[PDB]
């Protein structure tokens, strides 16, 4: 299972450019896909989304109409048409797969990432870097607008990690529940408004940035970043 | 030869004769009756398109898994009427369908003779077959899951065995029964189950050493389904003289029997309730009765499947239950 | 033949179990039902609120 | 209303309800043929557990069930063939001379089969196998060894028609179902012709029927 | 108005008729998907034309009864959705005969040969056909080619003989839409009982055939009479328009109800 993202480079802001990713390793078109944007030395941000089948396809409100997201299941290749750039959408772009079912842990897996040179809930991040010694239990904070408990039971908060030079990887997609390839020491707990993630031990593969992520209405807005140093 | 074993034929007789002082109507007819049980339809699956054989709940009591003969097996959220998983099988020919403990198996078998063991939670996300076992002669009837690593499974080869799924190999072989065997039950404890057999015969089975512990009789016709009580001490079994059945294994004998004059069909699935008050039983009359095991008297009719009724299970938290039947349609009752 | 080396034992091994009587097996069914009625939701029929169907 | 993933979720189940009915039409254009009767002879030609043989002819995708494996009760899943278009039984001729009678065993399958419950409205292909066997045993054996009520010549035509009457006898509801009689050859290939056209007046009426027509 | 009273009210009770019998059809092809094949798609295409009927034709059929003082586009355009889905049905009853022609014509191919994408297409290409038949008189074809009169004359009565013109009734909703399938139709089950036979059977043919006629042709040559000079009674007159609407109460009793699928789930 892996995703590479082709295209990128020097581009006029009067220019356009296409961006495509390469799926190997999985049923791709079972998978609904994302596009998500990371600006320099800033959070994550989300751009736009297919479902399976190219059913519903969601923008972020910033390139709607600019920008065109596209799918080919038997190519197994993700396309996304970018028409219209700024000064401001030059940023690393990656690439999610995630599904949708009972149980499922969506925003499982994210690609390599290339580079490229007003009723939306906000999160926010209470502190911008905690430097931890290992071994000292710590809790991470993000604080929401919007109560993210919704009428079927199940808070639509997702926990993400920054390591330094890599790609983001998925720790908790629910509250209470924890996803695969995860260590045991990740824990997490959810209330209306205010959640944390509770970390019980500290590695050397445990230091990076934290992004909280909400799932409950599109647009999807990623944390600020919970920076943690050594 | 055999008048050794017919002269001690007569010494279970006679013990069981002294054994049963009373019945089980002279303890029970001094309490109340549950009442006309009457329940509806709350959610109707209607994606099969063939006769559904056989159902299994799920241990969280949301997801079931169906098996029909187009060949599909189809993994339903039972809260909002959505399908999880669809998955092909190489054979149509199925009867039986099991769910794992922890969720993340599903068993499927019929007249291949093969039991196919399919992954859930696979990184790919797709279903695909983990373990294919195939040791049987005779056609497979009812399989269910102790755990992720082994599996015990009824066949019509007159034997029933144990298996291993991460070696494909049987451990243990149960051997002794005449008749086709047709159905499987787990105890609660996961220590010992029952089979029920064709040859008006069911036999209590040790998994650890595999030995026959006891043999029950009574009927008069072949046994199609067998279920535990939830203490685990007792089981009933449904056959097709329109009779049900309760024994106990500690009396081993018989203790109520449940019938009606005016059922003449055969019985095809019974289920417990979660508190053992109510037995389940899926007639050939297009109907589902619901049997008082403790009064011998119908609480309840379930008519509203247009074929008649194959297979029924009840969640592990008594909330619902689902019958299945040969108009394609699953219907879920609470 | 082959009837004398398995059957003859196997009963015998049956015959041998010990038996308590019906009137105290068939308590414990009783008493086993009146312990969990209050958990048995096909009984009493629960409020919608709490019911998923 | 639905969350974001609920949305999704019943937008999955919706993508896999036009698969169920993409295989099901698929399913439904071919057609099933139970092969009974005690069989070899004729499925090397055309061409444990239950084997299934699927093979084309004439843009008709034919499947048949050999169930000749099964050694365990028939009772249990004879119910399992309900939907099917035609049973194929195949009766040997060779063996009215050999021994209980082997040729009143397959009398005895064929009152069970007809006068099932599952089989009223489906039609039954009859194969009476070993023609070519059966004619040097007319001549040194005759056919009264079985029936002593046998009458008329002891040729093979007059002896080969004797055999089918009573297995048109045996019927009943003949308003319902068609019992087509065929002697095998295996020589030739009109064995898989005779199944083709067997099948379509079968299916003629299928289509008839589910208009309301016929 | 001793009479009219007795017409408008007859109506409704047969409008309702239809209504009711049509949406339970649309339903049980959507809760059994068993049904959902090849020979209850045509049924669907019949049910939903006589839906069509009973929420658009039956209030308008009313309208143009009482001969309210309206404008003439407007009382053209309410007359033009009487003919767009009543043709639609007779459409839709020729579109099942030929759906029972390919059974008994093509044997094992029909299948393979007719495929769900092309029984849309030919669904589709009938009722596209029935829209346009519905909306000729107001492309050209208005009473006001008849008299310099009638083109001064605005916001008059509405009455259907004063704004339609008698020469469609005959010549393009006859002879072509009334006159051609039924001489088709004729053939087509003249030509299903030669093959069936190489009298339960032969009632179930001449049935069907019975109704079509029966509600179409009596109204048909009252138009006849009018364009050839003569007089008809309006006691006959109503009669006519019922029979014609009467088709949408029978077809869910003449072709869903006779198969044996449906009889089972009803
Ligand atoms: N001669 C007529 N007079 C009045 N209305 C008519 C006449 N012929 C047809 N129609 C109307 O057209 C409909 C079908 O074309 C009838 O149901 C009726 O409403």
């Amino acid at each position: 299972v892996q995703l590479v993202e082709s295209g990128g480079g020097l581009v006029q802001p009067g220019g356009s450019r296409k961006l495509s990713c390469s799926a190997s390793g999985f049923a791709f078109s079972s998978f609904g896909m994302h596009w998500v944007r990371q600006a320099p030395e800033k959070g994550l941000e989300w751009v736009a989304y297919i479902s399976s089948g190219s059913g519903t396809i969601y923008y972020a409100d910033t390139v709607k109409g600019r920008f065109t997201i596209s799918r080919d299941d038997p190519k197994n290749t993700l396309f996304l048409q970018m028409t219209s750039l700024r000064s401001e959408d030059t940023a690393m772009y990656y690439c999610v797969r995630s599904i949708y079912y009972y149980g499922s842990s969506p925003f499982d897996f994210w690609g390599q990432g290339t580079t490229l040179t007003g009723s939306d809930i906000v999160m926010t991040q209470a502190t911008s870097s905690v430097p931890v010694t290992p071994g000292e239990s710590v809790s991470i904070s993000c604080r929401s607008s919007k109560s993210l408990l919704h009428s079927n039971g199940n808070t639509y908060l997702y926990w993400f990690l920054q390591r330094p030079g890599q790609s983001p990887q998925l720790l908790i997609y629910r509250m209470s529940n924890l996803a695969s390839g995860v260590p045991d020491r990740f824990s997490g707990s959810g209330s209306g408004t205010a959640f944390t993630l509770t970390i019980s031990r500290l590695e050397a593969e445990d230091v990076g940035v934290y992004y909280c992520m909400q799932h409950l209405e599109y647009p999807l807005t990623f944390g600020a970043g919970t920076k943690l140093e050594l | 030869l055999r008048q050794e074993a017919e002269q001690l034929k007569n010494q279970i007789r006679d013990a069981r004769k002294a054994c049963a002082d009373a019945t089980l109507s002279q303890i029970t007819n001094n309490i109340d009756p549950v009442g006309r049980i009457q329940m509806r339809t709350r959610r109707t699956l209607r994606g099969h398109l063939a006769k559904i054989y056989a159902m299994h709940w799920g241990t969280d009591s949301r997801l079931l898994v169906s098996a029909s003969q187009d060949g599909k097996l189809i993994i339903w959220d039972s809260y909002t009427t959505n399908k999880v998983h669809a998955i092909p099988l190489r054979s149509s020919w199925v009867m039986t369908c099991a769910y794992a403990p922890s969720g993340n198996y599903v068993a499927c078998g019929g007249l291949d003779n093969i039991c196919s063991i399919y992954n859930l939670k696979t990184r790919e996300g797709n279903v695909r077959v983990s373990r294919e076992l195939a040791g049987h002669t005779g056609y497979l009837s009812c399989c269910r899951f102790l755990d992720d690593n082994q599996i015990v499974t009824s066949s019509g080869d007159t034997t029933c065995a144990l298996w291993d799924i991460e070696t494909g190999q049987q451990t243990t072989t149960f051997t002794g029964h005449t008749g086709d065997v047709m159905s499987l039950s787990l105890a609660p404890d996961t220590r010992l189950f029952v089979s029920g057999a064709c040859d008006a015969s069911a036999k209590l089975w040790d998994v650890r050493e595999g030995m026959c512990r006891q043999t029950f009789t009574g009927h008069e016709s072949d046994i199609n389904a067998i279920c535990f009580f939830p203490n685990g001490n007792a089981f009933a079994t449904g056959s097709d003289d329109a009779t049900c059945r309760l024994f106990d294994l500690r009396a081993d004998q018989e203790l109520m029997t449940y019938s009606h004059d005016n059922i003449i069909c055969g019985i095809t699935s019974v289920s417990f309730s979660k508190s053992g008050r109510l037995l389940l039983a899926g007639y050939d009359d297009f109907n589902c009765n619901v049997w008082d095991a403790l009064k011998a008297d119908r609480a309840g009719v379930l008519a509203g499947h247009d074929n008649r009724v194959s297979c029924l299970g009840v969640t592990d938290d008594g909330m619902a239950v689902a019958t299945g039947s040969w108009d394609s349609f699953l219907k879920i009752w609470n | 033949i082959a009837q004398a080396r398995k059957l003859v034992e196997q009963l015998k091994m049956e015959a041998n179990i010990d038996r308590i009587k019906v009137s105290k097996a068939a308590a414990d069914l009783m008493a086993y039902c009146e312990a969990h009625a209050k958990e048995d939701p096909l009984l009493t029929p629960v409020p919608a609120s709490e019911n998923p169907f | 209303t639905l969350s974001a993933e609920d949305k999704a979720a019943v937008e999955r189940s919706k993508m896999i309800d036009r698969n169920l009915r993409e295989d099901g039409e698929k399913a439904a254009r071919e057609v099933k043929l139970l092969l009974l009767g005690a069989k070899n002879t004729i499925v090397k030609q055309m061409k444990t557990g239950i084997v299934e043989t699927h093979f084309t002819f004439k843009d008709l995708h034919f499947k048949m069930f050999d169930v000749g494996a099964q050694r365990s009760e028939r009772k249990k899943w004879i119910h399992c063939f309900e939907g099917v278009t035609a049973i194929i039984f195949c009766v040997a001729l060779s063996d009215y001379d050999l021994v209980m009678n082997r040729m009143h065993a397959s009398m005895k399958l064929f009152d069970s089969i007809c006068n099932n419950k599952w089989f009223t409205d489906t039609s039954i292909i009859l194969f009476l196998n070993k023609k070519d066997l059966f004619e040097e045993k007319i001549k040194k054996s005759p056919l009264t060894i079985c029936y002593p009520e046998y009458a008329g010549s002891n040729t093979y035509e007059e002896a080969a028609a004797y055999i089918q009457c009573q297995f048109e006898d045996l019927n009943k509801r003949k308003d319902t179902k068609e019992i087509y009689t065929h002697f095998t050859c295996s020589t030739d290939t009109k064995n898989v012709q005779f199944v083709f056209d067997a099948v379509t007046d079968v299916i003629i009426k299928n289509n008839l029927k589910d208009c309301g027509l016929f | 108005s001793l009479a009219n009273v007795t017409y408008i009210t007859m109506e409704i009770f047969i409008g309702l008729c239809a209504i009711v019998g049509n949406v339970l059809v649309i339903c049980v092809v959507k809760l059994n998907p068993s049904l959902q094949t090849t020979t209850f798609y045509f049924i669907v295409s019949l049910a939903l034309a006589d839906i069509a009927v009973g929420v658009l034709v039956m209030p308008l059929a009313i309208v143009v009864s009482l001969g309210i003082t309206i404008h003439f586009y407007s009382c053209l355009f309410m007359t033009c959705l009487l003919l767009i889905f009543t043709h639609a049905s007779i459409m839709s009853l020729l579109a099942i005969a030929v759906d029972r022609y390919l059974r008994v014509k093509l044997t094992v191919r029909y299948k393979r040969v007719t495929t769900h994408r092309r029984i849309w297409l030919a669904l589709g290409l009938c009722w596209l056909v029935s829209f346009l038949v519905g909306l000729t008189p107001m492309f050209g074809w208005n009473m006001k080619l008849t008299s310099e009169y009638h083109r001064n004359v605005t916001f008059l009565s509405c009455q259907f003989v004063s704004v339609m013109r008698m020469d469609y009734m005959v010549y393009f909703s006859f002879l072509t839409w009334i006159f051609i399938p039924l001489v088709v139709m004729c053939a087509i089950y003249l030509d299903i009982f030669y093959i069936i036979r190489n009298f339960k059977t032969a009632k179930s043919l001449f049935l069907v055939l019975f109704l079509f006629a029966l509600s179409w042709l009596p109204l048909s040559i009252i138009n006849c009479i009018i364009y050839f000079n003569g007089e008809v009674p309006q006691l006959v007159l109503y009669m006519g328009i019922l029979l014609s609407h009467a088709n949408s109460m029978m077809n869910p009793i003449v072709y869903a109800y006779k198969i044996k699928k449906f009889k089972e789930t009803y």
